[PDB]
C-alpha cells in the first residue's frame, strides 16, 4: 500500500538515513514477497520447504537491494550537500544492481543490473522533481 | 505541387496496364518526365518559400532532394532490368510498384507542411523498403538485415511522436510556418530535455549516428541494387532533412545537448574511414564511407551556423549522387562474378577501360576533388565547425586523409594490377551500364556549375 | 450439429450481447451475460474432441467465477445505495469487484491466461466468434461506468495486458495462439483510454475487430493453423499470402496501414491529460506484438518455403464456399486511415 | 455501448424496477421512499457531475 | 495503324494526363487562397480600369 | 467531449433533424472520391479471391462496390460534419456564458516585450 | 544407410545466360533485339537529350527569383545617397530606438 | 520567357502565404481554446458535455402509499 | 572493426534487447496449462488489489 509510500518519502532526503534505509529496505521485502507468491502459485516446486525457502531468498534479496539503495542514496545526498540531484539516486541505483550481481554471482548481470537500476532511480528523481504523473487523473 | 504528385500515382495503373515487355521503357520514360516536370521547382525564392496549399509547400532545401529523388528512379529502374529477367511479369511489376509507392512517400515527405503528415509519410517510406530487402535479396541474411533496419528506425520514432503530439496540446498547432514564426526558447529542464531528446533521436538513427548505425551496413549489403541506391542516396538524408526542420523549436537547448552528438560524430567519422581501410567487400566499404559522410554532415546541422547549414545540404546532395554511382559499379562487377569480394576480381582496367574511367571519376567524387560540389561541402562544413572550435580541423583533416586513402585503396585493388585468370567470364561492358553511369556523374559536375541550387535556404 | 440449432445459438449469443448493450437495470445485464455464455458453450463445442471440449469448460469455470463476481458487485453496490440503474456504482468496494469481473470477462491480465489456450482448443471459425463478438458486452459496461473506475487499477492492468501480450506472441508457433496473444494486447490498448475517452476506446474495437475479421477468414480460406501449414499457402494461393503480410503489417501498427490509427489516437488523447510515460512504454511494447508479426510475415508471404508433391492435386481444385466480405473488411483493415476525422461519427 | 432502446421507443422494458419510489404493488412504500424521492428531485437534469457535489 | 496500336499504346497516355489533372487541381486550390488578394501592405495596389483581380 | 449525456439527443439518430440547417458535402468531396476508390479496391481484391481477370470480371459487381461505397461515405461525411459543427457550437456558447474564464489578454507589441537572446556560437 | 543425401526434390542452379551470345549489338536492355534497340533509344534520348540538355539549359536561364541584382541595385542606390550625405553607411541598430520601450529597471 | 509562360508574380505567393497563415494560427487558438472549454467542463459538468446521467423523476409515483408517512 | 562495431555496439543495444525479450517471452509464456495455478494466481492478484487500492 501507500503507508510505506509515505513512509519512505516524508523522511527529507538528505537526513536521517537508518530510517530511509529501514523504509526502503520494507519496501523491497513487500516486493520479494508478492514476487515469492506468485512464483509459489505459479511454479509449485517440489514441497514446503523448498517453497519457503525460495521465498526466503527471494526476500532477502529484494530487502538487500532496498536497504543497499536506500543507505548508498542518502548516504550520497547528505555527503554531497546537495539535495535534489539524481546523481545521488543513480548512484544508489548502481549500488542495488551490484548488490543484485553478488547475489546471483554473476559479473554480467551485476553489471547489466547496475546500469539499468541506477538509470531507473535517476528517471524517479527527476520525475519527483518536475512532477511527472505515471497514473494521470483524467484532465481533459 | 499535384502536378508532380498525380504523375507518381499514374504510374501506378500504367504499369500495371503495360504488356508483359514494354514494362521497364514505358517505367523509364515516363519517370524521366516526372523528373523534367519537378525540375521546374527549383526556381526558388529569396523570401519565405513556394507555400502551395494548406498542405504542400516548397522550400529550397526541398526542391533539391525531391529533384534528387525524381531522378532516382529511372536510374534504379535501369539498374534494376538485368538481374529481373528470368523473374514472372507480376512479380516485375509489384517490384516496379514499390519503387513508385517509395518515390511517392519521399515526395510528399519532403513537401508535408504539417509535422504530423512528415512523420507519417517518413515512416512510411519503411514498408516498400522492407519489402524489396527482404523480398528481392539475395543471400540468407536479409531477412535479418530487414529486422535491423525496421526496429531500429521504430526505436528512434515512436518517442518522437508522442513528443510531436504533446507540442500540439501545448503551442496549439504543428504546421512549420506556424512553428517557426511563433517559436519560443526552451528551458534548461529535465522535461525540456527529454523532449529534445525524443525530438533528435529519431533522426539520428537514420543518418546514421555513428554508435547507431548498425542496422545500415546489414540493410544496404543485403539489399538488392535499387534498394542500395535508395537507402543511400535519398532515404539517408531523411534525417538530415528533419533535423534541419526540428532544431527551430529545440534552441537554446542545442548548445548544451549537442555536445554528446558532436563528439560521436567526430570520432565516428575517423572510425569508420579507418574501418574502410580493411574491408573484405565492396558494398561494406561504400557504407563505411556513407556513414563517415553523414557523420560531417550530423556536425553540421548541430553547428547550426548558415555555413555548416548550406555544406550539409551541398554534401547531402552530392553524397546521394556519389554513393549510388559506387553501389552500381559494385553492382556491375558483382553481376560478372557473383562474389562481391572485393580482392577476387582484379586488373579490371585491362579488361574494361571505360568502366575503369568510370570508377576513377566515381572515386575522384568520393574523395572531395575541387571544385566538386562534394568538396563544396566539405570545406563549408569544415570552416564552420574551425570557428566553432579550431582544434576540429585535426579530426577533420584525419578523415580527408584517410577518404583519399580508402578511396584510392578501393580503385587500386579492383582496377589495377594483374587480371585473375581463371576468370573468364568477364563480358564487355553493355551499353545499359556506361549509360546508367554517364547519368550519375554528368549531373554532378554540371551541378558544380550552378552550386546555388543545392546549397539550401540559406543562401 | 443441425443448421437449425446452430442458427437459433449464434442469435441467442447475439441476443444476450444484445441485452446487456440496452438495458438500463444491472440485473438484466447480469441476465444477458447468463444468456451469452449459455448459448456459447456448444459453438465451442460444435466440432467433437477432447480438446474442445477441454476449451469449453476452461471457458465456463472462467466466466461463471465471472458472473458471480459481478452479482456480487450488484449487491453490495445495491446494499450500500438502493439503486439499480447502470451508472456510477457509489462504492468502492464495488467498483473493483466489477473492474476483476470484466477483466476476467474480457481476458486482460492478470485473468489472461485463459485466452490463449480456449483459443488453441476451439477451431477456427469459434475462435473468430470468440475474439470478435464476446467482447462487445464487458467493453460496453466498461464504457457505462466508465467515470467510477479507478485509474491505477485500471492502467496498472491495461500495461499488464499489453506487455504479457506482446512477450507470450514472441514464444508461439500456432496461429490461434498468436491471435489469442494479439487479441490480449490490443484489449490492453483499447482498456488504457477508457478513464479519458470512451470514444477511442471504441474506435480502437472497432478497427481491431475489422484486423481480426480479416485475419481469421484469410486463415479459414488457406486452412493453416501452425506456421508450417501456412508456409505452403504461397505454393497454391500466393494472392491470399500477400494479402495477409499485408493485415499483418496494419496489426503491427505501421503507417499508413489502417491500424496506425488507433494507438496514434490513443496517445494523442493520453497526452492531453499529462500522461507522457506510458503511452510511451506502451508503443515500445507493441514493438513486440510488431516482431513477431513480421516473423510471421517472413515466414509466409516474404520468403518461399519448401512444399510436398501431393500439392499438386490441389493445384486442380477451388474453393466451393467464399466469405462475401473478405475483400471489405482487407480494404476496411489495410487503407481507412485518410478518414480518421469520421471517428467524430462517435462510433 | 448503451443504445437507449426504450427510450426512442418508449418501452420501460425494466425502468419500473430500479429506484424504491417507482409505482410498487398495492402501493406498498419503500422503507426509504421518502429520502429516495428527495435525493432524485434534487438530482433530475443537472448531471452526475453536480449531483455528486 | 489506327484502333490497333491504341490498344496496344493506351497506357501511354495516362500520365501526361495526370500531369494536367493536377496543375487543374493546383490552380482549383489556389482559387481558394484569396482572402488577401490585393490587401497585403506591400502590394495594395488599385485596380486597372479593365481589370477584375490582381492575380489569379 | 463526452456528448452522449448532451441534453436533447434522440438516442438512434443517425443525423438529427437541425442537421439539416449544414451545407451538404458536395459529390465531388475529395472524402467520397476516397469512398469511391476502397469500393474499387474491395472489387479488385474480390476478383483476385476468386481467381477472376482482376480488372475486367465483373462490371455490375464493381459498380455495385463502387456505388455501396460512395453511398454510405455520403452519410458518414454528413454525420461527420455535423458532430463537428455541435462541437465548435457548444465550445462558442460555453466560452461566452463564461466570460470570467477567458479573460481578454491585453494587446502588447514586441517593441515592449523583452526576449532573452541567445547567440550561437 | 540407404539414405540418398538428397534432402529433397531441387532443380540445379542455371548458369548464367550471355546477352551477346544470341545477340551481338545486344545493349545489355533485353534478350529481344527491337525491345532492347527502343529501350536503348528511349533511355539516351529522354535521358541524355531531354532532361539533361533541356533541363540544364531551362536551369541556367530561370528568372532572377532569389532577387540577387534586385538587392545589388538596391545597395548601389543606398550606398551613393548616405555617401553623398555624408551619412555613416550602416548604422549599427537594425530598428529604430525611439520605437522600442525598454523595462526600467530602477536597481 | 520562362517567367512568364511557367511563373507567376510574387504577389500571388506573398498573399497565398498570408492567407494559409491566418487560417493555420486560427485552427491554432481554436484548438487551444478548445482544450480550455473541455477541462472547465470536465471540472465543473456545468456545460453540455461530460453530461452523466441521473435517475429520471418521472418514475416517481405520487400517490398515497398505505401509510400515511411514505 | 571488429572490437567495438561487430562486438560491443551489437552487444549494447540489439542483442542486449533480443536477450531480455527472449528469456521474458520464455518466463511468460511456460505454464504447463494447470487451471489450479492459474485460479491460485487469480486468488492472489484478487487479494492484492483490494488491499492496495483501499
Ligand atoms: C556508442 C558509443 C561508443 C560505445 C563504445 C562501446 C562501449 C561498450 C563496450 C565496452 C563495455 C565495457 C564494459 C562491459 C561490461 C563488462 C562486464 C561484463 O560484461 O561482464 C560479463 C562477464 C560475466 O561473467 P562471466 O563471464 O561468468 O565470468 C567469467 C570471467 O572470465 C571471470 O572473470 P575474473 O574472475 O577473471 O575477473 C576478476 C575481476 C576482474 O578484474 C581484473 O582482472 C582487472 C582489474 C582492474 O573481476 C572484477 O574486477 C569485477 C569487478 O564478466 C567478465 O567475464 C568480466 C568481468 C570483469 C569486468 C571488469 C569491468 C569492466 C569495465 C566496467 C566499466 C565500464 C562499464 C561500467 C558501467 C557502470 C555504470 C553504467
Ligand atoms: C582541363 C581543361 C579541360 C577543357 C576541355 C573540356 C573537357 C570537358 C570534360 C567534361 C567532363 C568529362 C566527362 C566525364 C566522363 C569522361 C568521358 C569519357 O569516358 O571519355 C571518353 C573520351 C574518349 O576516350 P577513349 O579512348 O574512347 O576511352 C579510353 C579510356 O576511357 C581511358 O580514358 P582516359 O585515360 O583518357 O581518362 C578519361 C579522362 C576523363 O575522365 C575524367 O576523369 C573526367 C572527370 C574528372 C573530374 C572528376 C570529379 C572532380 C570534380 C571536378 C569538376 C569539374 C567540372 C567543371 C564543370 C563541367 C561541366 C559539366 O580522365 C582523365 O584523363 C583524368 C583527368 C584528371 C583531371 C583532374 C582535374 C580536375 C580539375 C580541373 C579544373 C576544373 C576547374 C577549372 C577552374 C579554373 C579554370 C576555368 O575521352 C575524353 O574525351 C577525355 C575527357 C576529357 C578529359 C577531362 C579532364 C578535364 C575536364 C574537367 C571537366 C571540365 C572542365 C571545365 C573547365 C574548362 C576551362
Ligand atoms: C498511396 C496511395 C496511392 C496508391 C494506392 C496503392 C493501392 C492501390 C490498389 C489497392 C488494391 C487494389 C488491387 C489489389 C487486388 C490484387 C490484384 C492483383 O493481384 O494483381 C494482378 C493484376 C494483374 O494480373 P492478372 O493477369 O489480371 O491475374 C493474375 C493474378 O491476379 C495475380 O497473379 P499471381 O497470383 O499468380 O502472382 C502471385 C503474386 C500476386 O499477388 C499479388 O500481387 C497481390 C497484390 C498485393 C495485395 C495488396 C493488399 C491490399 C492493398 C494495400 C496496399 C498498401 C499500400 C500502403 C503502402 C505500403 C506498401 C505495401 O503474389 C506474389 O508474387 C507474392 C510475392 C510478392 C512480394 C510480396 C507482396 C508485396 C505486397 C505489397 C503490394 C502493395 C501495392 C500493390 C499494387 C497493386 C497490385 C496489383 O493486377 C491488376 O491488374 C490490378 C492493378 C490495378 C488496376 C488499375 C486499373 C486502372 C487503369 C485504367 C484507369 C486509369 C485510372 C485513372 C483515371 C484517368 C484515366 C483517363
Ligand atoms: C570530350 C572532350 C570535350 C569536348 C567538349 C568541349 C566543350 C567543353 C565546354 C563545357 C564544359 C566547360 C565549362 C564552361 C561552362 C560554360 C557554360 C556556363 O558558363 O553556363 C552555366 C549555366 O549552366 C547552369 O548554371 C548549370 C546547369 C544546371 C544543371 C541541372 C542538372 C540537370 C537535371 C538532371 C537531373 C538532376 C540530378 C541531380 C539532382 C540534384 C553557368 O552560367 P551562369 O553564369 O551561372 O548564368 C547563366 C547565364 N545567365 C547569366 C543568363 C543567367
Ligand atoms: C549508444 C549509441 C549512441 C546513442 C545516443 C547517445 C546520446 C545520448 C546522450 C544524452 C545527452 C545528455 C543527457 C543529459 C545531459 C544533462 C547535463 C548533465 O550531463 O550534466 C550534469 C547533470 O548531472 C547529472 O548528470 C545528473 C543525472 C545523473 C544520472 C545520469 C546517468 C549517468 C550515465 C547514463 C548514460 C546512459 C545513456 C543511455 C541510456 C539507455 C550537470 O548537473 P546540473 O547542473 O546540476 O543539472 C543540469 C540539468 N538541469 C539544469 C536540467 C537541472
Ligand atoms: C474499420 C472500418 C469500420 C467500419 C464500421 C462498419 C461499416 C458498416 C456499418 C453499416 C451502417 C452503420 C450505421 C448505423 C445506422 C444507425 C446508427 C445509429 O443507430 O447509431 C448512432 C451512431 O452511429 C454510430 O455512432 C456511427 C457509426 C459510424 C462508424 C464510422 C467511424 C469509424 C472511424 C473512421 C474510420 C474510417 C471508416 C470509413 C470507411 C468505411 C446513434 O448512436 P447513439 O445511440 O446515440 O450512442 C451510442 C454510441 N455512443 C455510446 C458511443 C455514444
Ligand atoms: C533556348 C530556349 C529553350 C530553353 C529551355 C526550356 C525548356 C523547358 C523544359 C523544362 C520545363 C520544366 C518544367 C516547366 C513546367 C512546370 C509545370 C507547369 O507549371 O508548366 C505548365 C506548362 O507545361 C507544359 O505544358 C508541359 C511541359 C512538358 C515538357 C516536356 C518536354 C519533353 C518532351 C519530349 C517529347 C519528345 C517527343 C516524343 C519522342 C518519342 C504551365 O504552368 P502553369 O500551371 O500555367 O503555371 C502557372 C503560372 N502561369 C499561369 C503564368 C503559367
Ligand atoms: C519493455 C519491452 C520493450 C520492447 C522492445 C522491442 C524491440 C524490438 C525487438 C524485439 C525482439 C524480440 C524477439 C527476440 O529477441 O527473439 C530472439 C530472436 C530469435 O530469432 P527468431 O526470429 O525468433 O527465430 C528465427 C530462427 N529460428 O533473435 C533475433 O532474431 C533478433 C533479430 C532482430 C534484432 C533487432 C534489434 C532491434 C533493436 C535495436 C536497438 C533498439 C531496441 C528497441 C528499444 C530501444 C531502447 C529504448
Ligand atoms: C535508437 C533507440 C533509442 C530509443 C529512444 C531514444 C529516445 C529517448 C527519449 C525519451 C523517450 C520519451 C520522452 C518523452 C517524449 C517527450 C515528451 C515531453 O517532453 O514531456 C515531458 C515528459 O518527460 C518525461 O516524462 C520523460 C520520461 C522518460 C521515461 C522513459 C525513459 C527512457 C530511457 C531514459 C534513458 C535514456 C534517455 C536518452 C536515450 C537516447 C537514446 C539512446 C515533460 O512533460 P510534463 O511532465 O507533462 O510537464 C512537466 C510538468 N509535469
Amino acid at each position: 500500500a501507500k503507508t510505506l509510500l509515505h513512509k519512505y518519502s516524508d523522511i527529507p532526503e538528505g537526513t536521517e538515513c537508518h530510517r530511509k534505509a529501514y523504509a526502503s529496505t520494507s519496501i523491497g521485502g513487500a516486493t520479494g514477497l508478492i514476487v515469492s507468491a506468485y512464483s509459489i502459485a505459479l511454479k509449485p516446486p517440489a514441497s514446503f520447504l523448498e517453497g519457503v525457502a525460495r521465498t526466503g531468498r527471494y526476500t532477502f534479496t529484494s530487502a538487500a537491494i532496498g536497504a543497499i539503495f536506500g543507505l548508498t542514496s542518502c548516504i550520497s545526498a547528505q555527503v554531497r550537500e546537495k539535495p535534489d540531484d539524481p546523481l545521488n539516486y543513480f548512484i544508489g541505483g548502481c549500488a542495488g544492481g551490484l548488490t543484485l550481481g553478488a547475489r546471483t554471482r554473476s559479473y554480467g548481470i551485476g553489471a547489466a543490473a547496475c546500469a539499468y537500476m541506477g538509470l531507473t532511480a535517476a528517471l524517479v528523481k527527476m520525475g519527483q522533481l518536475e512532477g511527472w504523473q505515471v497514473f494521470a487523473e483524467p484532465k481533459v | 505541387m499535384l502536378k508532380i504528385i498525380i504523375p507518381t500515382t499514374m504510374l501506378l495503373p500504367m504499369t500495371w496496364m503495360s504488356k508483359h515487355n514494354m514494362i521497364w521503357i514505358n517505367a523509364t520514360v515516363h519517370s524521366l518526365l516526372i523528373s523534367l516536370i519537378s525540375l521546374s521547382l527549383l526556381n526558388q525564392l529569396g523570401e519565405n518559400s513556394l507555400n502551395f496549399s494548406l498542405t504542400f509547400f516548397s522550400d529550397s532545401l526541398s526542391a533539391p532532394l525531391l529533384v534528387l529523388t525524381t531522378w532516382l528512379l529511372p536510374l534504379m529502374l535501369m539498374a534494376s532490368q538485368s538481374h529481373l529477367s528470368k523473374e514472372t511479369t507480376t512479380r516485375k511489376k509489384l517490384y516496379i510498384t514499390m519503387l513508385i509507392l517509395l518515390q511517392l512517400f519521399l515526395i510528399m515527405t519532403f513537401t508535408a507542411t504539417e509535422l504530423i503528415l512528415f512523420y507519417i509519410l517518413f515512416e512510411a517510406t519503411l514498408v516498400p523498403t522492407l519489402i524489396i530487402i527482404t523480398r528481392w535479396g539475395n543471400q540468407t541474411e536479409r531477412l535479418n538485415a530487414g529486422l535491423y533496419f525496421l526496429f531500429y528506425t521504430l526505436a528512434g520514432s515512436l518517442p518522437l511522436l508522442v513528443a510531436l503530439v504533446y507540442i500540439q496540446n501545448t503551442t496549439g498547432s504543428l504546421n512549420f510556418l506556424i512553428i517557426h514564426y511563433w517559436s519560443h526558447p526552451l528551458s534548461n529542464s529535465w522535461s525540456n530535455i527529454f523532449m529534445w531528446l525524443a525530438c533528435i533521436m529519431a533522426f539520428m538513427v537514420k543518418m546514421p549516428l555513428y554508435g547507431l548505425h548498425l542496422w545500415l551496413p546489414k540493410a544496404h549489403v543485403e539489399a538488392p541494387i535499387a534498394g542500395s541506391m535508395v537507402l543511400a542516396a535519398v532515404l539517408l538524408k531523411l534525417g538530415g532533412y528533419g533535423m534541419m526542420r526540428i532544431t527551430t523549436i529545440l534552441n537554446p537547448l542545442t548548445n548544451y545537448m549537442a555536445y554528446p552528438f558532436l563528439m560521436l560524430s567526430m570520432w565516428g567519422m575517423i572510425m569508420t574511414s579507418s574501418i574502410c581501410l580493411r574491408q573484405t567487400d565492396l558494398k561494406s566499404l561504400i557504407a563505411y564511407s556513407s556513414v563517415s559522410h553523414m557523420a560531417l554532415v550530423i556536425v553540421a546541422i548541430m553547428i547550426q551556423t548558415p555555413w555548416s547549414f548550406m555544406g550539409a545540404t551541398a554534401l547531402m546532395i552530392a553524397h546521394g549522387l556519389t554513393s549510388s554511382m559506387l553501389f552500381c559499379l559494385a553492382n556491375t562487377n558483382y553481376e560478372r562474378v557473383h562474389s562481391r569480394t572485393m580482392i577476387l576480381a582484379r586488373g579490371l582496367q585491362t579488361l574494361l577501360p571505360l568502366m575503369a574511367t568510370w570508377w576513377l571519376v566515381a572515386s575522384l567524387t568520393n574523395l572531395a576533388l575541387p571544385p566538386s560540389i562534394n568538396l563544396i561541402g566539405e570545406l563549408f562544413i569544415i570552416t564552420a565547425s574551425f570557428s566553432w572550435s579550431n582544434i576540429t580541423i585535426i579530426l577533420m583533416g584525419m578523415n580527408m586523409m584517410i577518404t583519399a586513402l580508402y578511396s584510392l585503396y578501393m580503385l587500386i585493388t579492383t582496377q589495377r594490377g594483374k587480371y585473375t585468370h581463371h576468370i573468364n567470364n568477364i563480358k564487355p561492358s553493355f551499353t545499359r551500364e556506361n549509360a546508367l553511369m554517364a547519368l550519375h556523374i554528368l549531373p554532378l559536375l554540371l551541378l558544380t556549375l550552378n552550386p546555388k541550387m543545392i546549397l539550401g535556404p540559406l543562401y | 450439429m443441425n443448421p437449425i440449432i446452430y442458427t437459433t445459438l449464434i442469435m441467442t449469443v447475439m441476443s444476450g450481447t444484445m441485452l446487456v448493450m440496452i438495458s438500463s437495470h444491472w440485473l438484466l445485464i447480469w441476465i444477458g451475460f447468463e444468456m451469452n455464455l449459455l448459448a456459447m458453450i456448444p459453438v465451442l463445442m460444435k466440432n467433437f474432441n477432447p480438446r474442445a471440449t477441454e476449451a469449453a469448460t476452461k471457458y465456463f469455470l472462467t466466466q461463471a467465477t465471472a458472473s458471480m463476481m459481478l452479482m456480487m458487485a450488484i449487491i453490495i453496490n445495491l446494499l450500500y445505495s438502493g439503486q439499480w440503474t447502470i451508472t456510477k456504482m457509489f462504492n468502492p468496494v464495488a467498483m473493483t469487484m466489477m473492474t476483476m469481473a470484466l477483466a476476467m470477462k474480457l481476458g486482460l491480465s492478470p485473468f489472461h491466461f485463459w485466452v490463449p489456450e480456449v483459443t488453441q482448443g476451439i477451431s477456427l471459425q469459434a475462435g473468430l466468434l470468440l475474439l470478435t463478438w464476446q467482447k462487445l458486452a464487458p467493453l460496453s459496461v466498461l464504457c457505462q461506468i466508465s467515470q467510477s473506475i479507478n485509474p491505477n487499477l485500471m492502467l496498472t492492468m491495461a500495461m499488464l495486458s499489453i506487455l504479457i501480450g506482446g512477450w507470450g506472441g514472441l514464444n508461439q508457433t500456432q496461429l490461434r495462439k498468436i491471435m489469442a496473444y494479439s487479441s490480449i494486447a490490443h484489449m490492453g490498448w483499447m482498456t488504457a483510454v477508457l478513464p479519458y475517452n470512451t470514444t477511442m476506446t471504441i474506435l480502437n474495437l472497432l478497427i481491431y475487430i475489422t484486423m481480426t475479421l480479416a485475419m481469421f477468414m484469410l486463415l479459414i480460406h488457406s486452412s493453416a493453423t501452425t506456421t508450417l501449414s501456412l508456409s505452403h499457402t504461397w505454393n497454391k494461393m500466393p494472392v491470399i499470402t500477400s494479402l495477409m503480410m499485408v493485415t499483418l503489417l496494419s496489426m503491427g501498427g505501421l503507417p499508413p496501414l489502417s491500424g496506425f490509427m488507433p494507438k496514434w489516437m490513443i496517445i494523442q488523447e493520453m497526452t492531453k491529460n499529462e500522461s507522457i510515460i506510458m503511452p510511451t512504454l506502451m508503443a515500445m511494447t507493441a514493438l513486440l506484438n510488431l516482431y513477431f508479426y513480421m516473423r510471421l510475415a517472413y515466414s509466409s508471404s516474404l520468403t518461399m518455403f519448401p512444399s510436398t508433391n501431393n500439392m499438386k492435386m490441389k493445384w486442380q481444385f477451388e474453393h466451393t464456399k467464399q466469405m462475401k466480405l473478405l475483400p471489405t473488411m482487407i480494404v476496411l483493415s489495410t487503407l481507412v486511415l485518410p478518414m480518421t476525422p469520421a471517428l467524430s461519427s462517435l462510433n | 455501448p448503451f443504445f437507449d432502446v426504450q427510450k426512442r421507443l418508449g418501452l420501460d422494458l425494466d425502468r419500473w424496477m430500479t429506484i424504491q419510489s417507482a409505482e410498487q404493488p398495492h402501493k406498498i412504500p419503500g422503507r426509504c421512499h421518502a429520502f429516495e424521492k428527495e435525493w432524485i428531485e434534487c438530482a433530475h437534469g443537472i448531471g452526475g457531475i453536480r449531483a455528486e457535489k | 495503324n489506327v484502333l490497333q496500336i491504341v490498344r496496344d499504346h493506351w497506357v501511354h497516355i495516362l500520365v501526361p494526363v495526370g500531369f494536367v489533372f493536377g496543375c487543374y487541381l493546383d490552380r482549383r486550390s489556389d482559387e481558394k487562397l484569396t482572402a488577401f488578394r490585393n490587401k497585403s501592405l506591400l502590394f495594395k495596389r488599385e485596380l486597372r480600369p479593365n481589370e477584375e483581380v490582381t492575380w489569379k | 467531449t463526452m456528448m452522449s449525456g448532451r441534453p436533447g439527443r434522440v438516442p438512434l439518430q443517425f443525423l438529427p433533424n437541425e442537421a439539416r440547417s449544414l451545407p451538404p458535402p458536395k459529390l465531388t468531396d475529395p472524402r467520397l472520391v476516397y469512398m469511391g476508390f476502397l469500393g474499387y479496391c474491395s472489387g479488385l481484391i474480390d476478383n483476385a479471391i476468386r481467381r477472376r481477370p482482376v480488372v475486367s470480371a465483373g462490371l455490375h459487381r464493381q459498380l455495385l462496390y463502387v456505388t455501396s461505397f460512395v453511398f454510405f461515405g455520403y452519410y458518414l461525411l454528413k454525420r461527420q460534419d455535423y458532430m463537428y459543427a455541435l462541437r465548435d457550437h457548444d465550445m462558442f456558447a460555453y466560452v461566452k456564458s463564461h466570460p470570467e474564464d477567458f479573460p481578454e489578454k491585453d494587446k502588447k507589441t514586441y517593441g515592449e516585450i523583452l526576449e532573452e537572446f541567445h547567440p550561437v556560437r | 544407410p540407404p539414405e540418398p543425401t538428397i534432402r529433397l526434390q531441387e532443380d540445379p542452379d542455371p548458369e548464367d545466360e550471355n546477352l551477346y551470345e544470341k545477340n551481338p549489338d545486344s545493349h545489355g536492355y533485353d534478350k529481344d533485339p527491337i525491345v532492347d534497340l527502343w529501350n536503348m533509344r528511349v533511355v539516351f534520348f529522354f535521358g541524355f537529350s531531354i532532361v539533361l540538355v533541356l533541363g540544364s539549359t531551362f536551369v541556367a536561364y530561370l528568372p532572377d527569383y532569389r532577387m540577387q541584382e534586385w538587392a545589388r541595385r538596391e545597395a548601389e542606390r543606398l550606398v551613393k545617397y548616405r555617401e553623398a550625405n555624408g551619412l555613416p553607411l550602416m548604422e549599427s541598430n537594425c530598428f529604430d530606438p525611439n520605437k522600442i520601450q525598454l523595462p526600467e529597471d530602477e536597481d | 520567357w520562362i517567367a512568364r509562360t511557367f511563373y507567376d508574380g510574387p504577389e500571388k505567393n506573398y498573399e497565398k502565404t498570408m492567407a494559409i497563415l491566418q487560417i493555420e494560427a486560427e485552427k491554432a487558438e481554436l484548438r487551444l481554446k478548445e482544450l480550455e472549454v473541455r477541462r472547465l467542463m470536465r471540472a465543473r459538468g456545468d456545460g453540455p458535455w461530460y453530461q452523466y446521467p441521473t435517475i429520471d423523476k418521472a418514475l416517481i409515483d405520487h400517490s398515497p402509499k398505505t401509510t400515511p408517512d411514505n | 572493426s571488429s572490437l567495438l562495431d561487430l562486438i560491443w555496439l551489437e552487444t549494447i543495444l540489439p542483442k542486449t534487447t533480443s536477450f531480455i525479450q527472449m528469456k521474458m517471452s520464455i518466463m511468460v509464456s511456460n505454464q504447463k496449462g494447470l487451471i489450479k495455478l492459474y485460479f491460485l494466481s487469480f486468488l492472489i492478484t484478487i487479494m492484492i488489489s483490494m488491499t492496495l487500492f483501499n
